């Protein structure tokens, strides 16, 4: 955090070396920033989580994940609804 | 900041500097001290050939002063 | 071991290929003028080093930005043909990605995918400058993880 | 009220013509161009380092969407279908069902992320603040299928982006 | 701002204009990014009497 | 000798899908129409719809419309001149000014929440309020904006190469221009004393002081001068606007056209019902046929909207200023050398977004 | 070891050709509030390596309607020329002290027009044909101003021997006697200047033109014993000129062709003739004719 730097460059970062089983020493992306600090870093507010942490809730992820595209952990879409027009069940018997 | 240009210009300045320094130093070396004698006219050239002939070692830059003559 | 050498030569080659792209920009719609906003000083898409125009033959990545109508359909495909390998295209914006706000229109192909293969899908209407610059960084990392020379030695 | 933009005439006195002849013979207005950019050269750049720091945003920012849930953990969506009706690109497709408990919420919620236009009508349409766009913008992909969202992915983002959504909507519910 | 006096008088002279009076980028002149809570006003029909929508 | 342009390379069925979306859903199309200026297009569509609705916006909305209408004028005019600058060369003014557009994009970001396609101006006013402290930053940027524009003039006004490449190169006479349906800079560049803000002041433009930079000759240099003096004559408008910003509600107090406040929605039922119906089918515009045009930053943008009497527009035809401008490309590119055509479209100010519809 | 001296020139010039590009982009960058290449290596030091090896790995596509023979020898000449006029430069002591160095510089630098002419013809495209036609006529128009300026400059020098230039200047920079010609000369140098090659060819021309302008107009003192004094002065002068060469690259709208010919044949050529007339009689006028030997 700084005030001497101009607007948009006053708050900044360097990234960690390990990020959820992924070495980060040369490559960098913008998605490792956790949501609690994603507000502070993007100059969307002025109260860092150290000064003002987010309200704790159960469904909130305890481990933020970065962007996952290009890895074996991708996203794959699929139908969320249920099967309709269900195939008529045929009986067997021997025969007539 | 504006002074980050200098690392860019410095290396090529050395890249431009090397041809000049190398040419001057090799001139001092292959001519052994005295710089490469320049012969823009046939007078200077036949002077050089006289120096090469008089040296006795077929090296124009070898010079024989007062110690040579009797 | 030859496997180690082919790995080092792989790393040496693509490090350039992940640091010296040249984008042939296809200025179509509001996503296109938004790109030039990225090349503006506020974001400096030239500091990584990819020139804003880059010309047709002097280009690596073709950023498809804007609505892709069938009017421009054959012109882009002929352009993509002329783009020398290695060539990648980054579909920018909802219109170029799947059709966006004109998906059901009669005079636009639904998505730039149906015309050319795409390496990076950056979403937005328009995508914010860094949101596409990050996509460029995503393409940058996508170049890091290629096994070109490694596959050749494996074969 | 109108103002002329080119009606000035050059005076033909010796001083003015000397100015003109001096202007063109030995270029000065062009040298003034050199001086201006030289001052620009000896000036700080305005180029931020991505992703080490990025340009400022606002609490009203509309980006990647995410369904939310009540403090109890119960989902906010009630399948009122307002968002689908207003969705200008018809990127919302939802199907409701009488859930076994009796709250009867949605079964399907697919946002066609490559059809959406980030207009923000969906969030204002929702009467229970269920669908909101998170401040994220770096969610690009290499596959078209990744962009096509669904109920599970939407719920996951709400579980992921929750500090920002709660805080941004807390800084904005008085505004809208 | 940062930039010393020597660089300053170079950029003022080369431009011929006092650039330090106002910069093209903001150091500290902006509103604090978070804001105190607001109170929105009301309009001509937030009354309970003689506001029949018919007229 | 031939200057017939092949256009439609951008064409989308804008009017066709407008016919099937409701008025509220129809709004974002105009933001996407001109891909150089976003918000001033919303002014045209909104002004038409309220006129048919016989509903006027509150005075608070009117001043916000003109304030963002002017910042759009700066936005379009920065892009128009800088892109003009780029195609000739001269990349430095293109970069220097585009830094300032980032400030105004952040201004758009602070109000609408989106960078470009604000969708902020709606029939009945502006949907969201002005965030606290927003106008101060407008004052900050506007104070420094004039200084930047002199830097543009200092590099550009007296530059002989630019001037010579833009004096008398491309010229249209008064009657040919005005007969060709020209508008915006070209009628003013040719010397015609016409401007929609002064002759037919819409919204709140009557209560503001400015001048219309017209010029003689009619070539593109004066058109370049016309835009630049519009920048300054714009800057005085924002200076008066943020000096005289009145207090009031952002949208009309008519719930049938303006969705109620979120607090009202979750408390009072008629707010819930009206918002429900406003967000299922919306307001029903009474039948009519109005062509309302406004002084768009690049020209005269108009919409001819016929209303079926239901919650959807029967047909809405967009008067794209560049569509008439590009139609005269033959006239303003007659005789000049080939290298000057790109300059002509540079001063013709054609954005493919609206000419190709 | 004379061969080693050639590599001690060609390669560093080749690297010098390689490495001022980062100077260009960062100067052009920092000029427009930008930063230039600074993420690849420290301050873009490795940016030139980031592009060159990428370029050599890129397949060189060849047009279907392209004559391969001309398409590959035109760069051969283009690079051969661009690294040949570096040889007679009087930098400390020149590699070749040709008594007619100025003539050799002009004849071989005027030969560069063949490369662009062949490239347009061999490419066989409507764009390439006119672009070659425009480039060559712009170029072939501008040796007449080049030759006259250099000719009229050399009246007060003494000969075409490039090494003699140092002796002529010595006391003062030669611009102070021909500053109307310096602006006459400098402007003309701007316009006169496979695809992987064409970066190298014109680019060495850019630096050497400024190196040529450096010795011609802004000389230095060459101490017979210590040569490093002339080395630093020569490099510093040719750097300042090149920075100016890119200073104007992003400071003016580019010239248009009809003005480009009009500027020379109607406002540059007639004035160049007058200055040549002024500088042919003035050595006679003041009895200051110089010695050739
Ligand atoms: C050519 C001119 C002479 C050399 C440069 C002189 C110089 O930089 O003077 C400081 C300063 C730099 O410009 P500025 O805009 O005033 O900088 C404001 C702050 O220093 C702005 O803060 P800052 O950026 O100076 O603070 C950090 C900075 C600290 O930077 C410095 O302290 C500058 C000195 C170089 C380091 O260090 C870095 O940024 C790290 C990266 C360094 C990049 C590589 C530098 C290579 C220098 C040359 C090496 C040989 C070639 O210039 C002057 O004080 C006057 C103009 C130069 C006069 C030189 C003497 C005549
Ligand atoms: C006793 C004295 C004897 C000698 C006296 C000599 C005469 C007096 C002085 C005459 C003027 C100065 C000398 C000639 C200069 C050029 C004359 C000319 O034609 O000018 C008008 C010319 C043409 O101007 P024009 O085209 O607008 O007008 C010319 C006149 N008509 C209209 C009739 C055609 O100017 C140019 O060409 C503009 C510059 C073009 C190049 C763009 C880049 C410029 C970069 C400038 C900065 C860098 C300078 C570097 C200098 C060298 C450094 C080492
Ligand atoms: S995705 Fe949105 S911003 Fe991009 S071109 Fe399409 S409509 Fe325009
Ligand atoms: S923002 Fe996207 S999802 Fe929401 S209503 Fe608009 S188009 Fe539909
Ligand atoms: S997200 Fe909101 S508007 Fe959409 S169906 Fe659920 S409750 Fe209704």
């Amino acid at each position: 955090e700084d005030n001497k730097q101009f607007f948009g460059r006053h708050r900044w970062v360097i990234y960690t070396t390990e990020m959820n089983g992924r070495d980060t020493f040369w490559d960098v992306d913008g998605s490792m920033v956790p949501p609690e600090w994603h507000r502070w870093l993007h100059c969307m507010t002025d109260d860092p989580p150290t000064t003002k942490p987010p309200t704790a809730r159960k469904y909130i992820w305890t481990n933020h994940k970065f962007n996952v595209s290009g890895t074996p952990q991708q996203y794959v879409p699929y139908s969320t609804t249920r099967k309709k027009i269900q195939e008529w069940v045929p009986p067997s018997t021997p025969y007539k | 900041m504006w002074f980050e240009i200098l690392p860019g210009i410095a290396v090529m300045a050395a890249c431009l500097f090397i041809p000049g320094m190398a040419t001057a130093h090799i001139h001092k070396f292959t001519n052994g001290g005295k710089e490469k004698r320049v012969a823009h006219f046939s007078y200077q050239w036949n002077l050089m050939e006289r120096d090469r002939c008089i040296s006795g070692v077929n090296r124009y830059h070898v010079t024989k002063g007062l110690e040579n003559i009797d | 071991r030859g496997e180690y050498v082919v790995a080092k030569l792989d790393d040496l080659v693509n490090w350039a290929r992940r640091s010296s792209l040249w984008p042939m920009t296809f200025g179509l719609a509001c996503c296109a003028v938004e790109m030039m906003h990225m090349a503006a000083p506020r974001y400096d898409m030239d500091r990584f080093g990819v020139v804003f125009r880059a010309s047709p033959r002097q280009s690596d990545v073709m950023i498809v930005a804007g609505t892709l109508t069938n009017k421009m359909a054959p012109a882009l495909r002929k352009v993509y043909d002329q783009m020398p390998e290695p060539r990648y295209v980054v579909s920018m914006g909802s219109c170029a990605n799947g059709g966006g706000y004109y998906h059901y229109s009669y005079s636009v192909v639904r998505g730039c995918d149906r015309i050319v293969p795409v390496d990076i899908y950056v979403p937005g209407c328009p995508p914010t400058a860094e949101a596409l610059l990050y996509g460029i960084l995503q393409l940058q990392r996508k170049i890091k993880r290629e096994k070109r020379l490694r596959i050749w030695y494996r074969r | 009220t109108y103002k002329f933009v080119n009606m000035r005439e050059p005076s033909m006195d010796m001083k003015s013509v000397t100015d003109r002849a001096a202007q063109t013979l030995l270029w000065t207005e062009l040298v003034r161009g050199l001086g201006m950019t030289l001052s620009y050269l000896f000036r700080e750049p305005a180029t931020i380092n991505y992703p080490f720091e990025k340009g400022p945003l606002s609490p009203r920012f509309r980006g990647e969407h995410a369904l939310r849930r009540y403090p109890s953990g119960e989902e906010r969506c009630i399948a009122c279908k307002l968002c689908e009706a207003v969705c200008p690109a018809q990127a919302i497709t939802i199907e409701a069902e009488p859930r076994a408990d009796g709250s009867r919420r949605t079964t399907r919620y697919d946002i066609d992320m490559t059809k959406c236009i980030y207009c923000g009508f969906c969030q204002e349409a929702c009467p229970v603040d269920a669908i909101v766009e998170g401040p994220n913008f770096e969610f690009s992909t290499e596959t078209h299928e990744e962009l096509l969202y669904n109920k599970e992915k939407l719920l996951n983002n709400g579980d992921k982006w929750e500090a920002e959504i709660a805080a941004n909507i807390q800084a904005d519910y008085l505004y809208r | 701002a940062s930039a010393t006096r020597v660089i300053q008088l170079l950029r003022n002279w080369a431009s011929g204009r006092d650039l330090q009076a106002k910069l093209q980028l903001r150091y500290q002149e902006i509103s604090k990014r978070t804001q105190p809570p607001p109170k929105l006003p009301v309009g001509p029909s937030h009354k309970l009497s003689n506001n029949y929508y018919c007229t | 000798r031939k200057c017939d342009p092949h256009i439609g390379l951008l064409h989308r069925g804008t009017e066709k899908l407008i016919e099937y979306k409701t008025y509220l859903q129809a709004l974002p199309y105009f933001d996407r129409l001109d891909y150089v200026s976003m918000m001033c297009n919303e002014q045209a569509y909104s002004l038409a719809v309220e006129k048919l609705l016989n509903i006027q916006p509150p005075p608070r909305a009117q001043w916000i419309r003109v304030l963002f209408g002017e910042i759009t004028r700066l936005l379009n005019h920065i892009m128009a001149v800088t892109t003009h600058a780029l195609d000739i060369g001269a990349m430095t003014p293109f970069f220097w000014m585009f830094e300032e557009r980032e400030k105004m994009f952040e201004f758009y970001e602070r109000v609408s929440g989106a960078r470009m396609h604000a969708a902020y101006i709606r029939p009945g006013g502006v949907h969201q309020d002005l965030p606290l402290g927003l106008l101060d930053d407008i004052y900050e940027f506007s104070k420094n904006f004039s200084f930047r524009i002199d830097e543009l003039e200092e590099m550009l006004t007296n530059n002989r190469i630019w001037r010579n490449r833009t004096v008398d190169i491309g010229v249209v006479t008064a009657e040919d221009a005005l007969n060709y349906g020209f508008s915006g800079v070209m009628l003013r560049g040719s010397g015609i004393q016409w401007d929609l803000r002064k002759t037919q002041p819409y919204d709140v433009y009557d209560q503001v002081e400015f001048d219309v930079p017209i010029g003689s000759r009619g070539d593109c240099y004066d058109r370049y001068l016309c835009r630049v003096e519009e920048m300054r004559q714009s800057l005085r408008i924002i200076s008066q606007c943020l000096n005289k910003m009145p207090p009031g509600e952002i949208k009309v107090d008519d719930a049938k056209v303006s969705p109620p406040k979120r607090a009202e929605m979750k408390t009072s039922m008629e707010s819930l019902i009206h918002h429900f119906k406003l967000y299922t089918e919306g307001y029903q515009v009474p039948p009519g046929a109005t062509y309302t045009a406004i002084e768009a930053p690049k020209g005269e943008f108009g919409v001819y909207l016929v209303s079926d009497g239901s919650s959807r527009p029967y047909r809405c035809k967009i008067k794209a200023p560049g569509f008439a401008h590009l139609a005269g490309l033959d006239k303003m590119s007659k005789g000049h050398m080939l290298a000057d055509v790109v300059a002509i479209i540079g001063t013709q100010d054609i954005v493919f977004g609206e000419v190709d519809r | 070891m004379f061969m080693i001296n050639i590599l001690s020139l060609i390669i560093p010039i080749l690297l010098a050709v390689a490495f001022l590009t980062l100077v260009e982009r960062k100067v052009l960058g920092y000029m427009q509030l930008r930063k230039g290449p600074n993420v690849v290596g420290p301050y873009g030091l490795l940016q030139p390596i980031a592009d060159a090896l990428k370029l050599v790995t890129k397949e060189p596509l060849r047009p279907g309607t392209s004559s391969i023979s001309m398409f590959i020898i035109a760069p051969i000449l283009g690079l051969s020329l661009a690294l040949t006029m570096w040889v007679p430069l009087p930098m400390p002591y020149p590699l070749i002290n040709m008594n007619l160095g100025v003539l050799f510089m002009l004849a071989m630098s005027s030969l560069a027009v063949y490369s662009i002419l062949w490239s347009g013809w061999a490419s066989n495209s409507k764009y390439a044909l006119i672009g070659a036609l425009r480039a060559v006529a712009q170029t072939i128009s501008y040796e007449v101003t080049l030759a006259i300026i250099l000719l009229s400059v050399l009246l007060m020098n003494g000969s075409y021997t490039l090494s003699t230039l140092i002796t002529t200047q010595e006391h003062i920079w030669m611009i102070f006697t021909s500053w109307p010609l310096a602006m006459m000369w400098f402007i003309s140098t701007l316009a006169e200047t496979p695809f992987a090659m064409f970066f190298m060819a014109e680019y060495a021309n850019i630096i050497m033109m400024n190196a040529f302008t450096a010795i011609l107009f802004l000389g230095a003192s060459h101490d017979p014993h210590t040569p490093e004094l002339y080395t630093i002065n020569f490099v510093l002068k040719t750097l300042a000129l090149t920075i100016t060469f890119l200073w104007i690259r992003a400071s003016y709208p580019r010239f248009r062709y009809d003005q480009l010919m009009h500027l020379l044949w109607k406002s540059f050529l007639p004035l160049t003739l007058a200055l040549c007339m002024w500088h042919i009689s003035l050595p006679i006028m003041t009895a200051s004719i110089p010695p050739q030997s």
